[PDB]
RNA sequence: GGAGACGACGGCGGGGGCCCCGGGCAGAGUUCUCUUUUCUUCUUAACGGUCUAUCACCCUGGAAACAGUUUGUCUGGAGAUA
């Protein structure tokens, strides 16, 4: 599979990850902040 | 083609000026029973979905409509 | 104020601001054989969230009063089911939470139509079969219970409607409006 | 003997390439094939009053 | 714990004696395969006959009617009758040999 | 004053069709031997009612320990997250 495609299906599953920590109050802002760019890396 | 689901509004239906055609459809396989009126502009058409409920209604239909049953295989 | 319909609780439902009050009155009819079972009825259940259910104060527990269900906004109406069970409150300026039903023997308030066209005024259960009514300003919303679905729509001529009863046969309504109408359906 | 006269038939009705063929269903079979193909299985054709 | 029922009827051509009913219940206990292999008939799939020249298959296991067309087209061309009996189903699972169409000549 | 009334491209998302895969019903085909096997049917228009939304817009509120966030870019005291 082209890595374009798996690159795309990686970050959803890691955005939509630290939403789910975010979101259930596993981490903070400021740390969900600096694991989304980490990501983005 | 609109759907009518009260009963005693298929009566005024058929009960218009304009009244021309009625037909009564059988499905046995999802069991239930179709009363269509034709007045002009739509066709109404009222599920009942009980058999006791038919036959009254049958009943109560002006005898001016020759109400007729569909016959299966359409000439 | 609102009884519950069976004759074997005499339980008395309140509304007060936003929260509802179920109570137990002392009457001279309250045999602790009745009290018991008014008792066991209404604390079953006891095993942002709609309808926050919680015991009311020391005081308020002394007086009578059993159980408190606070809700987003001040409600209006309080309707009943036959069985008892079921029970809703309609909170005009609710918005999405106008309509809440409550089931008593589980503790749980639930909004079962978000989406509703126009401002609530009142709701009332059909006295036969499973279906509910909320009437807006406007219009009076016949709603399918087992489905969560509208199968009806009542369009009085009322500017805003004040009030409607539905008959015990289930098949006609009657209509109030602050514009002096009286509205048989 | 009898397993090459049957594979002999079947390529006497096969094609090289596959071809649109009519059913048996479809097709309409002589009286005298039957009781002659009977006759070769041992079974009596005039019991089955074969002649309808 | 269904209990499914086929019936293969051979009424005519048992009568005919151009079938052997016996041949052919010999010949569905040697063919018809539950997990993948012949032989392995257990309490899954049982095959009696019917004195009225006909078979009755009772499966417990998800067997197919089309399974059972295709045996009996099978035991037809080793019976070299593939050409003149044909195979029709007449009621929800019963099938039943019957001549093809013949023409006086 | 709006609609009529409007450039080219790119990657992404939603929705319907077509293709692919599995089961079942019915028919057809191979069968020396093998193949619970191969193929075909399994459809649903205009129109009407009802339900469904990204953007956009409104109310509260005031944001740096900056935050929200896309595959990518970006956005916010000219009011963001919620």
């Amino acid at each position: 599979m082209p890595q374009q495609v798996l690159w795309m299906r990686r970050q959803r599953v890691l955005r939509r990850l630290l939403v789910k920590y975010r979101a259930s109050g596993k981490i903070d802002k400021h740390l969900y902040h600096e694991l989304y760019h980490l990501a983005k890396g | 083609p609109q759907e009518v689901s009260d009963i005693k509004k298929f009566i005024e239906i058929c009960r218009r000026k304009d009244a021309s055609a009625a037909r009564i459809k059988k499905n046995p396989k999802t069991q239930q029973i179709k009363f269509k009126v034709r007045c002009q502009r739509f066709l109404y058409t009222l599920v009942l979905k009980d058999s006791d409920k038919a036959e009254k209604l049958k009943q109560s239909l002006p005898p001016n409509l020759q109400i007729k049953d569909v016959p299966k295989r359409n000439k | 104020v609102r009884w519950r319909p069976t004759k074997d609780t005499f339980i008395l439902a309140a509304a007060a601001g936003e929260d509802i009050f179920l109570m137990i009155p002392t009457h001279p009819s309250v045999t602790p054989a009745l009290d018991q079972a008014s008792r066991d009825i209404l604390n079953a259940g006891f095993g942002e969230p709609p309808g926050k259910w919680a015991r009311p104060g020391t005081r308020l527990e002394d007086e009578g009063v059993l159980l408190r269900i606070t809700v987003r906004s001040t409600i209006k109406a309080i309707s009943w089911h036959r069985r008892g069970d079921h029970f809703a409150t309609v909170s005009p300026s609710g918005q999405r939470s106008s309509v809440a039903i409550h089931t008593l023997s589980k503790h749980l308030t639930q909004i079962p139509f978000r989406k509703l066209n126009g401002l609530a005024q009142t709701a009332s259960f059909h006295p036969l079969r499973p279906l509910f009514f909320v009437a807006t300003q406007r219009s009076i919303r016949c709603y399918d219970l087992q489905k969560l679905e509208l199968v009806k729509i009542v369009q009085p001529g009322a500017k805003w409607i004040s009030s409607f009863d539905v008959h015990p046969g289930g098949d006609n309504l009657v209509v109030g409006s602050y514009d002096k109408r009286l509205l048989w359906h | 003997e009898q397993h090459a006269l049957i594979r002999n038939e079947a390529k006497m009705r096969k094609s090289l390439k596959n071809r649109a063929i009519i059913p048996r269903k479809a097709v309409k079979k002589p009286l005298s094939q039957l009781e002659d193909h009977l006759d070769q299985l041992g079974v009596d054709t005039e019991a089955i009053g074969l002649r309808a | 714990k269904v209990t499914k029922k086929f019936i293969i009827n051979a009424s005519q051509p048992a009568s005919d004696k151009i079938f052997d009913v016996s041949a052919f219940e010999k010949f569905l206990n040697e063919r018809i395969k539950v997990d993948g292999r012949v032989g392995n008939l257990g309490d899954v799939i049982k095959i009696s006959q019917i004195g009225d020249g006909k078979v009755e298959i009772i499966a417990h296991n998800d067997l197919s009617g089309r399974y059972l067309k295709y045996l009996t087209k099978k035991f037809l061309k080793k019976m070299q009758l593939r050409d003149w009996l044909r195979v029709v189903a007449t009621s929800k699972g019963v099938y039943e040999l019957k001549f093809y169409n013949i023409v006086n000549d």
